[PDB]
């Protein structure tokens, strides 16, 4: 109900986040960016296609799919 | 087979034409804009402040080295 190809993201480093809303993921993890609020830090609510969710520095991953696709 | 493509810090997308090195990063000559009005310097001059781009007037409106 929330995984359309809009902004898929491939990890660049095996980060480690283990909290309530933290995302732990090994490099090579397709994460489905559920939401991208600012809040203050710059983290994003991204689900891991591995089927998990947690906040993660939106700078630790690159974006492949995009909405504005002009030409 | 080492990497070989810049990535616009604006959309985090692999750049592939004319790059703009700012903020110690790379930016699509089209996405590199002022950090106050978003005016791209396709072929114009930009101004940096506190590590953020600013048009000639916004930069100065923001500071202007004074
Ligand atoms: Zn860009
Ligand atoms: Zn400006």
């Amino acid at each position: 109900q929330g995984s359309r190809v809009l902004h898929v993201v491939q990890t660049l480093y095996p980060f480690s986040s283990v909290t309530e809303e933290e995302l732990n993921f090994e490099k090579g993890e397709t994460m489905e960016v559920i939401e991208k609020p600012e809040n203050d830090p710059e983290w994003w609510k991204c689900k891991n296609a591995r089927g998990q969710v947690g906040l993660v520095p939106k700078n630790y991953v690159v974006v492949l799919s995009d909405g504005p696709a002009l030409h | 087979g080492s990497m070989g493509v810049p990535i616009c810090g604006a959309c985090r997308r692999p750049i592939e034409g004319r790059v703009v090195n700012a903020m110690g990063k790379q930016w699509h000559v089209e996405h590199f804009v002022c950090a106050k009005c978003e005016k791209p310097f396709l072929g114009h001059r930009h101004y940096e402040r506190k590590g953020l781009a600013y048009c000639e007037t916004h930069y100065n409106q923001l500071f202007g080295d004074v």
